RNA sequence: AUCGAGAGG
DNA sequence: GGAGAAGGAGCAGAGC
DNA sequence: GCTCTGCTCCTTCTCCTTCCTCTCGAT
């Protein structure tokens, strides 16, 4: 696990949005007709170097474990990226031509990258960044470590850490159970979806069946990212592009003689009857969802936005929703109906299969991301503030280095994954100590 | 004699394993027992589980 | 049926007889499940559910009830359970310590 | 347990387009009541489309993960009943290594691929101190299964011994 | 060794009274606090070298009283005295029955 | 931490004589007597051969606790029989025997 | 020195703004602590002006005492607004809800035989209770109130006449609804505003003593008016310890820092309604004043802003200080840590008596009891005292009739001091010494019983195999609890009971 | 052995049975910044010390370290740490003569008895001196150890 | 001094 | 988790 | 006859906890 997080997913969380921007096109400065000047930082390859040890009068040395243990070291690596710094010196030229970055790119100062400095990361002992992950049992001898310990962990200060894992939900998948009686929801298909590409988002879908198929559950709704009331099935389809009738539960049932579940669906088709136009039903989502702004199509743009990118965000990017998006969500809508008809029993909630384990590349790339994150945000501000930034950024991603090194040290250190404010998402019990009594312990 | 009763009556509730079942009877026993109908005699739970009413 | 034949023909040398007999540590069951059939599993006063599709492992095949495809053990303590047994054996174990915590919690908070 | 492993994840793309290949057909081409009996084919939750000869499609893509085509650790579940074929590429899964029967074995009936000559190698191999662990997954002798998988295994305990 | 809820509880269902009384004050947390008669909290300045009181607010330089109590009951009435509650403790039951 | 010394299983202590004698009240002509620093391992003996006098009609030991090194003996005899002499009697009685044994075992040793 | 009593009634009420200044000691006027900021002192009007004392020194109210026999003393905060009680919010609002509003009686009277009946109810929590939820209705401060009897004839009582508006809780203020609303086309609606603390303190000011005896409350103890503050009272050092941090550093506990936050708010309204008054914006400098102080008596009312302390971590108000498990009450109160007491594992021992327990030599050495030399022991405690306090049978302390206590661990006189009859030696535990013996948890009496002591070797409590079953104890590790009397009374209690 | 107690025979126990070897480690910093105070480790004296502990400092060396094979128990300091006299109101030095010297020494934990095993002397990433120590005793089983 | 974690009964 | 307390709402009767 | 003045009849929200003991390791 620590291996593919330092081999892939770390340079991965770099790539994405590896680089900050400040186009300052057409301005004010009145001396000319609205003036250009941009700026331009880009992250590329990051380097990890073996353990090293940072001494207060400047001089380095290889880390060994034992060194670190004794000494009370963190067992860290030095991070380097490329890091372009591309300066738009501004031309100065009045005209409408300002409003463009292309003649801005025209001044272009391109200074060079190289190994830059980021930060620190704690090195798994044996990991392919560690010299014992080499060393043969005699090595090991003349480096003091035992030949038997696995290695499977950190030094934090001097003290072994070890990730546990931590179990949780998989993600994008379909959950179709039956919701108490107490409710006024009968069935309910939690649809845990999270595009993991980066953003993450970890949106819920909840289709709900409303209590007895004798009263309201003849209408289906759900739950839209962002729309704080429910909204009919039979409404999203036709603001997904669905329309025509018969084909918004061809979607949906995939059997022509299936009345029973044609029949719970008819209800749902009756309550169509009140919006035929799709941009109807997207006004309708947009202003069911929060006030009414962008009253100029009445959040019609706003609901598409949301449709497009938060609902079902695992399948985004793509204008063949219509079709495509439109299948699956019929498709989470059957198998509700399904659990309904009793031709398919509740969703076991603790089936094995189902689970994840979060390890220790999956638990880093989380933290880190975070630490990256709020390394490239003070950056950023500081370079638009900044009257030329080429002056004022090799110092400033020296401060947020320090940051991402002591934030992601303390994470690790204490076990406390917050962003040290009030138990944010507290994982305390993350990273522990190691027991020490038995090879077996 | 308040103490003394809460004690007999509260400490040999810790052997009380059964919790629904394993005790047995002549119709049949799907009846709240052990601790869990303990509970609802002591917090005079509106809704019990197992209601049952016994007509002669 | 089996745990008496096992308890009659033991003889009065049975030292885990005696201790039964005086009434010192044992009881009936404990040599029945020694001696002769463990017996029939369960969780949650149930037969080993099919935490599988049809099935409570993947060594049965689906759709079958026979008695030890859910948890029925057949085999004593002294003779040794098998892989499958085990496992149902551990399933029934787990409930049990599983209820030994929670009703300290419960009852610690009725007796005050 | 001893032998529980947890993947470390990978891209799903090979695996998307070699079901294309196979003739997986995108949802926008789909056409429910047309090809009623067509297979949901999905990938880490993604619905990706659907296919026509399921059956032939698992020969060829348990061959391409037995191979080492396709990374072993990609869990491949068909499930025969509900027409569904569910691949996961996620990260995080945990799965168990089991011999593979193969039947196929003209000599008698059913019987395991790992034959004494692999062991005899393994062994010699394992005190000369070449087969290794990775190269048993290579010579497709064991696979992955993980708890989802599971569900469509029938497994034997002693092969030695072994109604099924 | 922390003395429980538990513990004491038992020992009321002994019935030993005094017991309670020596091992929750004598043997931890034991105070002598002059209370005004008048209003019964804990303000008289207890100036132990004149044999001056005072209570301040009552004018009540005679009739007040020692308390024997532990000094966590004392923070709990101090306590309540923050939060502008009053705790007046009256030696003399005024409620008869 | 507070473990007792092996020496108490065998020396003497301050103030502790070898044998102390009581009389017993429960019956005539019986004594209890208390061995200090001294297990059955010679206690046993002087039961045993206190049995093969026919005067003696009560003769038993017991180590009240493990803890300490200490043996209770009571000894009841007939009208006449002062105890304190049966038990002095007991003890030439074994040594001559113990005598014997080791002349026996060194001519056998020998050949 | 003044006649020692025991309590026998607890009186509880409320603090009357006068009240609390007239037992105040000191005016308290700054928003600084310890040291004046750099010299060496405390604050003027801050932790010692006069107030509880602190290492070292003494005055305290000029009664010294150092910081043994002192309790603190309460100094005082005059408020620059009124402020709700944290506490009395709720009932602050229901109280508003039954007077009429800004005329100083409740809107239902004798002429009601509904009211009546809830007035008729003695059980005042009860009364109140059935009167507010009677007043939650026809909610009007009519004037001229309809008789029982010939209802053309009306009691001229209402001296509004005016509709009394409706109260919502928002937080720490109170919206104030007023009715209007008039029928012919819904002229001023229900006028919506925050009720001041101020008009609402004057309309308590205005409530009648038949008005407040009608709700409870009680004209001597407790008044709707005590419900809001307008001046605190300030705890003395005694109960906010201003600790010292690991190397003569500070650290002073969460309400001296939060008390602090209180007199800097309350500062901000004094000088900025005194001088350059904003209109109002000075709200958000009483909002400001508001939450300090009702967050500091109270760190938690529903309402996600939650006191946080700078450090990272939420503020430990008066209420957090004393609530649920290991808080006061529970924690210091009701069970509490003991001395001469003792704790260890358990091992069976089959020659022990049913009532014995077999107690660990440096445990019978540590552990001692004050007996009172007398005619009849004198001899065997001098001996004690001879043997010192490093033996089984010794001893440690001695008390002379003075209360002087003999360390005997720093004593070359372990036979030169003579007792005197009257003194008291604190002995090593003896043999047949009466002891309380327990098992964690504690389910019944069997789990507490006395025991006789018999001082053993080794480390640890032994024990006689039937006793076991009333402990519900093995000997796979099990630890007990040993505590020792201390006077003769308790341990005749104990041997007899 | 009567309950879950048992039995066991001495003399394995005096041959080594279940006999073993305890660790221990203790540690202490030079200083934090030079201030107008520093900290450091050096053998403390009873009338040139100011709130000096009520152990001893016998054992320490010029450092106030102890050799390895020295034998501490109980209260006996291992560490002779230092800190300045700080009663002034920045919590730094002070001109004073004898209680200019206040300590801040380390002992072990009063239940341990052992000798020294091995001492660490070393800095940190922030060059500050950096003392550890390790003990050491023999456990042998006694009426009330588990197993 | 709080705070979490690991255990024991 | 399962109370309890506060609030909106939906109809038999009832006076103009 | 028809709105009106009450209900009482519901649904929709806020609140709380075995014992006890040990150690470390962070701020
Ligand atoms: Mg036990
Ligand atoms: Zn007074
Ligand atoms: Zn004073
Ligand atoms: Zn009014």
């Amino acid at each position: 696990s620590f291996n593919q997080f330092v081999d892939y997913t770390l340079q991965d969380i770099i790539c994405e949005d590896s680089t900050l921007i400040l186009e300052q096109l057409a301005q004010h400065t009145t001396e000319s007709d609205n003036i250009s000047r941009k700026y331009e930082i880009s992250f590329g390859k990051i380097y990890v170097t073996k353990p090293m040890v940072n001494e207060s009068d400047g001089v380095t040395h290889a880390l060994y474990p034992q060194e670190a243990r004794l000494r009370n070291l963190t067992y860290s690596s030095g991070l380097f990226v490329d890091v372009k710094k591309r300066t738009y010196e501004a031309i100065d030229v009045p005209g409408r031509e300002l409003k463009y970055e292309l003649i801005a790119e025209e001044s272009e100062d391109d200074s060079e990258s190289g190994k830059v400095f980021i930060g620190r990361l704690p090195i798994m002992l044996r990991s392919k960044n560690c010299y014992l992950s080499e060393a043969t049992e005699s090595d090991l001898y003349k480096l003091k470590e035992c030949p038997f310990d696995m290695g499977g962990y950190f030094i934090i200060n001097g003290s072994e850490k070890v990730l546990i894992a931590q179990e949780r939900s998989a993600g994008n998948i379909v959950q179709v159970f039956k919701k108490a009686a107490p409710s006024p929801i009968s069935h309910v298909a939690e649809i845990r979806s999270a595009l993991e590409k980066g953003s993450r988002f970890i949106s819920t879908l909840q289709v709900k069946l409303y209590g007895r198929e004798g009263s309201s559950a003849r209408t289906i709704k759900a739950t839209l990212p962002y729309i704080k009331q429910d909204i009919p099935i039979v409404i999203i389809f036709r603001a997904l592009g669905i329309i025509p009738d018969g084909e918004i539960l061809e979607h949906i049932c995939y059997d022509v003689n299936d009345w029973q579940m044609l029949e719970m669906l008819k209800p749902c088709v009756e309550d169509g009857f009140v919006i035929q136009d799709r941009e109807t039903a997207l006004d309708f989502i947009g202003r069911r969802g929060t006030a009414l702004g962008i009253k100029k199509e009445k959040r019609i743009q706003y609901a598409k936005d949301i449709l497009q990118k938060e609902f079902l965000p695992h399948i985004t990017q793509l204008e063949g929703f219509e079709s495509r998006k439109a299948f699956f969500l019929g498709y989470m809508i059957n198998r509700l109906l399904l659990c309904a008809l009793d031709r398919k029993d509740q969703d076991d909630r603790d089936h094995f299969g189902k689970k994840r384990l979060d390890l220790a590349g999956p638990l880093l790339a989380q933290l880190f991301k975070t630490l990256f994150k709020k390394l490239t945000k003070d950056i950023f501000r500081y370079m638009q503030r900044t009257v030329e930034e080429a002056h004022d950024f090799n110092m400033k991603l020296a401060i947020n280095a320090k940051t991402i090194t002591s934030g992601l040290k303390y994470a690790l250190a204490t076990g406390n994954w917050g962003e040290q404010k009030k138990a944010m998402s507290s994982r305390a019990g993350v990273s522990q100590v190691l027991n020490r009594y038995t090879y077996s312990s | 004699v308040g103490v003394l009763a809460a004690q007999s009556i509260g400490e040999p509730a810790t052997q009380m394993t059964l919790n629904t079942f394993h005790f047995a009877g002549v119709a049949s026993k799907k009846v709240t027992s052990g601790v869990p109908r303990l509970k609802e005699i002591l917090n005079v739970a509106k809704n019990m589980k197992t209601p049952s009413l016994t007509v002669y | 049926k089996a745990g008496r034949l096992a308890e009659v023909n033991l003889k009065d040398l049975n030292n885990v007889k005696q201790m039964v007999m005086a009434g010192s540590k044992g009881s009936f069951i404990n040599i029945a499940q020694m001696s002769a059939c463990v017996g029939q599993q369960s969780v949650e006063g149930k037969r080993i559910a099919f935490g599988f599709v049809d099935r409570t492992l993947p060594h049965f095949s689906k759709d079958d009830y026979s008695p030890e495809s859910k948890g029925f053990v057949e085999n004593s303590y002294l003779r040794g359970l098998t892989p499958q047994e085990f496992f149902f054996h551990a399933m029934g174990g787990r409930e049990g310590l599983i209820d030994t915590a929670v009703k300290t919690a419960e009852t610690g908070y009725i007796q005050r | 347990s001893l032998m529980s492993c947890i993947s470390v994840g990978t891209d799903p793309m090979p695996i998307i387009t070699f079901l294309s290949e196979w003739g997986m057909e995108p949802l926008e081409d789909y056409v429910p009541h047309q090809s009623p009996d067509a297979t949901r084919v999905f990938v880490n939750g993604v619905w990706h489309g659907v296919h026509r000869n399921p059956a032939r499609l698992m020969e060829t893509l348990r061959t391409l993960r037995r191979k080492g085509d396709i990374n072993p650790e990609v869990s491949m579940i068909r499930d025969i009943r509900e027409k569904e074929l569910k691949i996961f590429t996620d990260a995080g899964r945990v799965y168990r290594p089991l011999f593979i029967v193969e039947d196929d074995e003209s000599l008698g009936h059913k019987e395991l691929k790992v034959r004494k000559g692999h062991i005899a190698k393994l062994m010699a191999t394992e005190y000369q101190d070449e087969y290794t662990w990775s190269s048993l997954l290579n010579e497709g002798l064991v696979e992955y299964i993980d708890a989802e998988e599971e569900e469509s295994i029938l497994i034997a305990m002693q092969p030695e011994d072994l109604h099924a | 060794l922390r003395f429980g809820e538990m513990e004491r509880d038992c020992m009321i269902a002994h019935g030993a009274a005094s017991f309670l009384k020596e091992r929750l004050m004598e043997a931890s947390d034991a105070f002598r606090v002059h209370i005004c008669g008048i209003c019964g909290l804990m303000t008289v300045i207890a100036k132990l070298n004149h044999n001056q009181f005072e209570c301040k607010g009552c004018d009540n330089k005679i009739d007040i009283y020692q308390i024997h109590i532990p000094y966590a009951a004392k923070l709990l009435f101090q306590e309540l005295m923050a939060m502008n509650i009053t705790p007046r403790l009256y030696t003399d039951r005024s409620r008869d029955f | 931490m507070n473990a007792p010394d092996r020496f108490e299983l065998f020396l003497l202590g301050e103030g502790e004589s070898k044998l102390k004698i009581d009389p017993d009240t429960k019956a005539p002509n019986a004594v209890v007597i208390t061995f200090e620093k001294e297990d059955h391992t010679l206690g046993n003996l002087i039961r045993a051969e206190l049995l093969n006098d026919r005067k003696v009609l009560f003769a038993a030991y017991k180590v009240e606790h493990p803890f300490f090194a200490r043996f209770k003996l009571r000894i009841q005899t007939t009208e006449g029989y002062d105890p304190k002499d049966a038990l002095k009697n007991a003890c030439n009685s074994i040594i001559n025997k113990l005598g014997a044994l080791k002349t026996n075992f060194e001519t056998e040793w020998n050949l | 020195s003044a006649p020692l009593r025991t309590v026998k009634e607890v009186q509880f009420g409320l603090f009357s703004p006068e009240e609390v200044r007239a037992i105040s000691v000191a005016k308290i006027r700054f928003p600084e602590t310890m040291d004046e900021t750099q010299t060496r002192a405390k604050i003027g009007g801050l932790n010692d002006p006069r107030l509880g004392s602190i290492d070292r020194n003494l005055k305290c109210q000029t009664c010294q005492e150092g910081m043994n026999e002192c309790p603190g003393h309460f100094g005082h905060i005059d408020l620059a607004k009124p402020v709700f009680h944290v506490g009395f919010i709720a009932k602050i609002k229901k109280v508003c809800e039954c007077v009429c509003m800004h005329c100083g009686k409740l809107l239902l009277d004798e002429h009601n035989e509904l009211m009546r009946q809830a007035l008729a109810i003695k059980d005042s929590k009860k009364r109140f209770a059935a009167i507010w939820t009677l007043c939650k209705t026809k909610m009007v401060c009519e004037t001229d109130v309809p008789s029982e009897d010939d209802p053309t004839q009306l009691v001229s009582r209402g001296g509004c006449g005016n509709t009394q508006p409706t109260i919502r809780k928002d937080g720490l203020k109170l919206v104030g609804s007023w009715k209007k609303d008039r029928a012919t086309g819904d002229a001023d609606e229900p006028e919506l505003r925050v009720l001041s603390t101020e008009e609402i303190l004057n309309i308590f000011k205005h409530i009648s003593v038949k008005d407040f005896t009608s709700l409870g409350f009680n004209e001597v103890f407790s008044r709707p008016e005590w419900m809001i503050l307008t001046c605190l009272p300030v705890p003395p050092p005694p109960v906010r310890p201003s600790i010292s941090f690991n190397e003569s550093q500070r650290g002073e506990d969460d309400l001296t820092f939060k008390l602090a936050d209180i007199l800097k708010a309350n500062i901000s309204l004094e000088t900025l309604e005194h001088n350059g008054a904003p209109h109002h914006a000075i709200e958000e400098a009483e909002s400001l004043l508001q939450f300090h102080v009702a967050t500091y008596m109270d760190n938690d009312i529903a309402g996600q802003p939650q006191a946080l302390q700078k450090s990272g971590r939420p503020v430990k108000s008066i209420r957090a200080r004393l609530k649920g498990k290991e808080g006061r009450i529970r924690g210091n109160l009701m069970g509490k840590r003991v001395d001469f007491s003792a704790r260890t594992v358990i091992s069976g021992d089959p020659n022990l008596e049913l009532d014995q327990v077999g107690v660990p030599k440096s445990i019978a050495k540590t552990l001692t009891y004050p007996e009172v030399v007398t005619p009849y022991n004198i001899d065997r405690l001098t001996q004690l005292v001879r043997n010192g306090p490093n033996e089984h049978p010794g001893a440690k302390y001695v008390i002379r009739d003075s209360g002087d206590r003999i360390d005997l661990r720093y004593s070359k006189r372990a036979g030169d001091i003579q007792l005197q009859y009257g003194w008291k030696v604190e002995r090593h535990i003896m043999d047949n010494d009466p002891v309380l013996f327990n098992r964690q948890p504690s389910l019944h009496k069997m789990s507490m019983m006395a025991h006789r002591v018999k001082v053993i070797p080794y480390s640890t409590f032994r024990l006689n195999l039937s006793v076991t079953s009333p402990y519900n104890a093995d000997f796979d590790g099990d630890e007990m609890n040993l505590h020792v009397p201390q006077s003769e009374e308790t341990r005749a209690e104990l041997s007899q009971l | 052995n009567q309950e879950d107690s048992m039995i066991m025979n001495q003399s394995s126990i005096d041959r080594g049975l279940f006999r073993s070897l305890f660790f221990r480690s203790y540690m202490d910093q030079e200083k934090k910044y030079g201030m107008s105070i520093t900290e450091t480790f050096e053998k403390p004296q009873r009338t040139n010390t100011l709130r000096m502990k009520h152990g001893t400092y016998d054992k320490l060396d010029d450092d106030g370290l102890i050799a390895p094979g020295v034998r501490v128990s109980g209260e006996d300091v291992i560490i002779g740490k230092t800190t300045p006299i700080s009663p002034d109101e920045e919590e730094l030095g002070q001109r004073t003569a004898y209680h200019s010297k206040r300590d801040a020494s380390t002992p072990l934990r009063s239940t341990e008895n052992g000798i020294v095993d091995q001492v660490l002397v070393t800095t940190n990433q922030d060059g500050l001196k950096f003392v550890k120590v390790r003990v050491r005793t023999t456990k042998i089983p006694q009426i009330g150890d588990k197993f």
